[PDB]
């Protein structure tokens, strides 16, 4: 991102902890559906208690 | 009754206040009488669906 | 007229003439004046008296300070013809850069008035902001280029003793907003630019207008505010007894006063009925 | 007099009986002198008689 520092513009770099802080167009909420029911699946957690 | 309301035709009630001259103009076409509580536009929202 | 419970009446005509000198007293309010807080006497009288007392002076306060509000069409004028000639000026000045100077101008054209009085703060606001860039811009001092950070209200290029002179006016201006005083005027031109002493004039008459009227909105919140504390405490302790008398005191005091029409509804609803609700209240 | 126009009153306009009245009733003894200033708006008898009727409400609302 761009930022606003003392009346100057200032470039913004910081790391995304995590693999859902990326955009949705990027990364779709039903893709993480099917992500997570792709490690339910693998901890045979398939159906769910 | 014939014209747009300026807020000075529009009255507010006094509920259990003796209101004699409201109770005397019930049913005039030119006084509007209302309680002073003003709708929001989430109920506003709400009551049109 | 005004009348409250328990006070003996030599203090009320003197807190009726208090109110009738008001408009010649300098930082003309109850935060400036705790002589009138403190004449509703604590240690007086009982509880709920003391708070209709204080209920009924601020809210009489509140209806004769809307009263004195002046009409600032006199000077709105003299500010919309410096407008006018401002415009002029900069319509004829040589910049360089014309094209966001004749931007400026055409914003100081529109600046015409809609006589509401948040309406008309924000338009001289505005007009006077243009004004400053394109005085920034002639003089051609440097000016600001930030985003978010948009142009100040400054008195340009003029003596010491003059911004001096024009604080201590604006101060006198907010501590007494009622009479003013726009006398704060010997501009020259045998120094700087004629669009420079345009601007200026314009500034004074801007500035004048925004402080008294900037003024007027914290006094009227101020008063607002304070009403309804001290009758929702009112009710509160009016809660605890029920009878007729009480609960029609209750029903008048349950009006949701934050409008003048609403506060002058309900100084009305409780001078006119008073012989009622006056059963309720003891005298200490 | 003023009993004449508390009488007044309270037969012609508010129409109540003989078995009621401001002696006995403390809600309608101290309406009875606002109505009395109420110069006009006799020929409107039911008005006045409603309006008793809530000022009788709130004398024993609980609220």
């Amino acid at each position: 991102t761009h930022c606003q520092e003392n009346s100057e513009t200032v470039a913004l770099c910081t790391p995304r902890i995590v693999i859902g802080n990326l955009p949705d167009g990027l990364a779709p909420g039903p893709f993480h559906e099917l992500r997570t029911w792709e490690i339910m699946e693998h901890m045979r957690l398939r159906p769910p208690p | 009754d014939r014209q747009p309301l300026n807020p000075a035709n529009i009255e507010a009630r006094h509920h259990g206040v003796s209101d004699v001259p409201r109770l005397g103009a019930m049913d005039a076409d030119e006084p509007l009488f209302v309680d002073d509580y003003r709708a929001t536009d989430d109920e506003w929202t709400l009551q049109k669906v | 007229s005004l009348q409250f419970i328990g006070l003996q009446r030599r203090d009320v005509v003197a807190l009726v003439n208090f109110l009738r000198h008001l408009t010649q007293k300098p930082d003309v309010d109850l935060e400036a004046h705790p002589k009138i807080l403190k004449k509703c006497g604590e240690k007086r009288l009982h509880r709920r008296t003391v708070l209709f007392n204080e209920l009924m002076l601020w809210l009489g306060y509140y209806r004769e300070l809307r009263f004195h509000n002046p009409d600032l069409s006199s000077v709105l004028e003299e500010f919309e013809v410096r407008c006018v000639a401002v415009a002029r000026r900069g319509y004829t000045y040589p910049f360089g850069d014309r094209g966001k100077a004749r931007d400026h101008l055409a914003v100081l054209d529109r600046t015409e008035f809609d006589t509401d009085v948040r309406h008309d703060a924000e338009i001289v606001e505005r007009a006077l902001v243009s004004a400053v860039i394109l005085a920034k811009m002639s003089v051609r001092e440097t000016l600001v280029t930030a985003i978010g950070q948009t142009e100040p209200i400054a008195f340009v290029h003029l003596k010491d003793t003059e911004v001096q002179r024009i604080e201590e006016n604006l101060e006198g201006v907010r501590r007494n907003m009622f009479c003013v005083k726009p006398l704060d005027l010997n501009l020259d031109r045998h120094a700087n630019t004629a669009l420079v002493n345009a601007v200026n004039k314009l500034v004074y008459t801007g500035r004048l207008i925004m402080n008294v009227r900037r003024s007027w909105e914290e006094l009227e919140r101020k008063c607002l505010a304070r009403i309804q504390e001290r009758c929702k405490l009112l009710v509160k302790e009016l809660r605890m007894c029920l009878s007729f008398d009480s609960n029609y005191c209750r029903n008048i005091l349950k009006h949701a006063v934050e409008n003048g029409d609403s506060a002058d509804t309900l100084l009305e609803l409780l001078i006119e009925d008073f012989d009622i609700y006056v059963d309720s209240f003891p005298q200490s | 007099k003023r009993d004449e126009k508390h009488r007044h009153v309270v037969n012609v306009v508010l129409e109540l009986p003989t078995e009621i009245s401001e002696a006995t009733h403390p809600v309608l003894a101290t309406m009875l002198s606002k109505y009395t200033r109420m110069s006009s708006l006799f020929n409107d008898k039911c008005a006045f008689k409603l309006d008793l009727l809530r000022m009788v409400a709130v004398s024993r609302t609980r609220r």
